[PDB]
């Protein structure tokens, strides 16, 4: 890809005492024109990981495919494929890493932000994003777009270094969360009310949550807004 | 004359190709592996020869799968029957990229099938020392 054309905006996610959450609105924005609602950008792989998908749609596809024969791959010749060999999420990290760093190096790139997420088999937590260039990184919180400049800061409040993981309860999470999409929808121009969530716990199973929906919005304070400045009326 | 069972693809005068013929006979010298076809799927079953007790149990296993839906199980050499898996987990996955939905089983069939018979054409390979039983449910049952 070269210039992208049908996009999806923000995913976030961020980790907590017993896993990791993440959520990505259901958009795919053609230019300026919120053109393809209901589009999943949240791709789960298997039991224990989520792969949450930012950028080109196409590419994205072209990544859900990857999973998917990389699952049917992982399964041949392997007994272990449902218990100790069950595909892990820094495994589905590592190759989508190698494979954006291989197209990036080719000049023909996957033009996509790419956060996995997900609980190792030793119940650690995965949180881990590669993008286009092949840059990779690992943090507590970790959001694309838009939401790597305000969903951040408003999770960070929440788990700010690795000590206040162990001290996030998955209530608090999913409440920073879901504040966070309503910030990204009031000042995101490409950004979608629908949206879905992802818990990878530890102690429970995957829980995906769909068609939520960005609720107790502030607008009334907008009746006392008249003119740019001096308009009285 | 003589001479016709030395190379392979070669006609016989009676029309037979003789190595094939061998290669089947090699294939009748395996382990035992069955399938049966029921009403709603398929069962394949093998057994497996415990030469010694020092086989590690429930390990070394035989029946493959090919994408998420198809079971081969082989007789003969099995290293031809791996060899014939994985061209045929290969013709799957191309097809999957293609067409989207995954390989019919008579489509999966016949692409094995023009895999083994391309392997009697020509005296430079040697023939499929194998049988297989394979197949599973698509939407056609």
């Amino acid at each position: 890809t070269q210039q992208p054309i049908v996009t999806g905006t923000s995913v976030i996610s961020m980790k907590y005492d017993n896993g990791v959450i993440i959520a990505a609105d259901n958009l795919g924005s053609y230019g300026s024109l919120l053109r393809f609602n209901g589009v999943e950008r949240l791709i789960p792989v298997g039991d224990n990981t989520v792969v949450g998908i930012s950028g080109d749609i196409s590419d994205m596809q072209h990544i859900e495919r990857l999973l998917k024969d990389l699952v049917t791959e992982n399964a041949y010749d392997n007994p272990l494929a449902d218990a100790e060999e069950a595909l892990e999420p820094s495994y589905i990290f590592e190759y989508l890493a190698t494979v954006m760093y291989q197209r990036r190096s080719k000049m023909n790139p996957l033009w996509n932000a790419i956060i996995v997420a997900g609980v190792q088999s030793n119940g650690d937590q995965f949180l881990r994003y590669v993008n286009l260039l092949g840059v990779t990184y690992s943090s507590p919180t970790l959001a694309t777009g838009f939401g790597a400049h305000m969903a951040n800061p408003l999770l960070r409040k929440v788990v700010d270094r690795e000590s206040d993981i162990p001290k996030t309860t998955v209530q608090v999470a999913e409440e920073a969360i879901v504040n966070a999409m309503r910030v990204l929808y009031y000042r995101d121009a490409r950004s979608s009310r629908n949206f879905s969530l992802a818990i990878i716990d530890k102690n429970t199973g995957l829980t995906f949550k769909k068609n939520l929906q960005v609720e107790n919005m502030k607008w009334d304070f907008a009746k006392d807004i008249k003119g740019y400045g001096t308009q009285k009326i | 004359g003589t001479g016709y069972d030395l190379s392979n693809s070669v006609f016989s005068p009676d029309g037979r190709n003789f190595q094939v013929e061998y290669a089947v006979k090699a294939v009748e010298n395996g382990t035992t592996s069955i399938g049966i076809k029921c009403n709603d799927g398929v069962v394949f079953a093998v057994e497996k020869l415990i030469t010694s007790k020092l086989l590690v149990p429930q390990k070394n296993v035989k029946i493959q799968v090919v994408d998420r839906h198809i079971g081969c199980v082989y007789s003969g050499l099995i290293p031809d029957g791996r060899h014939l898996v994985n061209r045929g987990r290969e013709e799957a996955a191309s097809f999957k990229k293609l067409y989207k939905t995954p390989i019919p089983i008579p489509a999966f069939a016949d692409r094995l099938g023009q895999y083994v018979q391309a392997h009697t054409l020509y005296n430079s390979v040697r023939p499929f020392g194998v049988s297989t039983i394979f197949g599973g449910v698509d939407k056609n049952g």
